[PDB]
């Protein structure tokens, strides 16, 4: 899983 | 490079073309010919860039973690002896994601950043470096794995340091590097409660400032700052 | 070939990991190495190979589309001149595709097709040997055009005329069979009456058929039936 | 648009 980057 | 003799213009028309048409890989090697032309890029062009990669390496990344669940599952107890080809090929994803990684900071050290004297470009490019270096560490088991996981930190360092002196605190740039640095810490560095300290902070300072802003501005901080709040919705 | 050396066990082996990792390309590669082993394949090998390139070039149509609808809207009326970046770009990814299908039909000829005696192998790889010049035609404009669309109608009808002497009207390759090949009536041949009599005619005979058949023969049948269902549903 | 095939 992936926790949210940009 | 196979880029070489293209206009610096057309490398940029198709890399928004290549963006349209769901090809990262096109979009990727036509922004790498464009950085290679040795001019800096625009606001829009380091998008170009950091889009196109983003979504590789991205993919590279799903691979390989469908691909090492497998391998470690096939070590367990009980698990019939399957012969090299999980770990074979692992490893081929992985050498494919460490040479796009290497790639990327390659065109970030000759010569991206040290002609970056803005903040937004220098924060944003400093925060690409530490991101290409986290994903190394994501895969990373010799003797240099301190040493990758310590240049991913000290370029996030670096990029936060310039953020809190140069932009405001709902600068989109600034909290897309504190949103990733925090996963750094909590994924990278083992360190959940300083990431939960920067993404908490990070969003508290963000929604002070945001009476600031235009509508449009306020959009896009609110955005990443969702993000943030999803993070912390995760961790804690 | 770059797989010459690796087992094909292991390259089967390694086919199936990469569908897993959705990396379709590299199943691709190691489907290709696995034929050019010279062996005849398998029903699940034959599905590995069809799937690895169905979503290869499928990648490669969808990416030609976008760029072909660009380029005919910058060629329209009152359009501001681009220069020759779309149609230079949408040509790189087309050549790019026709290198796929050459690569997925010389495999079949070279030497497939003329080992498959059974009516599973032999249909299965003359459809596929359809598909693909049905592919090489929605992209075709030159001299051999019509050359080419008739490769894609010839393949097509040899694999019908085997399938309808050798197999019931629910196994599922000859369902396939029918469903593309009426696509190719409709989208190829400018032939819409005889696309929608073919996919009436195929699920009405199946329908009939599905009596003879276990719980998961008809799942199987079923689901092939409602792709033309819905097929003629756009169509009628 | 992409009618179906398989
Ligand atoms: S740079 C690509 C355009 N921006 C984006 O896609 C989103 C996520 C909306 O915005 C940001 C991307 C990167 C960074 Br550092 C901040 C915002
Ligand atoms: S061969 C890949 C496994 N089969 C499939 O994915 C579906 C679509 C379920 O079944 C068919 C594929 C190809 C053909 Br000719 C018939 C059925
Ligand atoms: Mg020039
Ligand atoms: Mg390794
Ligand atoms: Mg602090
Ligand atoms: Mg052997
Ligand atoms: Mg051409
Ligand atoms: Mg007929």
């Amino acid at each position: 899983g992936f926790p949210a980057t940009v | 490079g196979a880029m070489g003799s293209m206009e610096r213009a057309s490398l940029i028309q198709k890399a928004k073309l290549a963006e349209q048409a769901e090809r990262y890989e096109d979009m990727a090697a036509f922004m790498k010919g464009a950085v290679e032309k040795g001019e800096e890029l625009s606001n829009e062009e380091r998008c170009l860039l950091s889009v196109a990669y983003k979504n590789v390496v991205g993919g590279q990344r799903a691979a390989w973690r469908v691909l090492s669940s497998i391998e470690q599952k096939s070590n367990e107890e009980g698990s019939e002896e399957k012969g090299p080809e999980v770990r074979e090929y692992r490893e081929k994803v992985e050498t494919e994601l460490q040479g796009v990684c290497d790639t990327v900071l390659g065109l970030l050290d000759s010569h991206l950043i040290k002609e970056a004297g803005d903040a937004e470009s220098r924060v944003f490019y400093l925060k690409m470096k530490g991101d290409y270096y986290r994903y190394l560490a994501e895969v990373a088991t010799g003797d240099d794995k301190k040493r990758i996981i310590d240049s991913a930190r000290s370029a996030y360092q670096e990029a936060m340091d310039i953020s809190k002196k140069e932009m405001p605190p709902t600068n989109p740039i600034r909290l897309g590097l504190a949103l990733n640095f925090s996963v750094f810490h909590y994924e990278i560095a083992n360190s959940p409660e300083e990431a939960i300290s920067l993404a908490k902070t990070t969003f508290d300072e963000a929604m002070a400032d945001l009476h600031t802003l235009s509508e449009d501005s306020y959009k896009d901080s609110t955005l990443i700052m969702q993000l943030l709040r999803d993070n912390l919705t995760l961790w804690t």
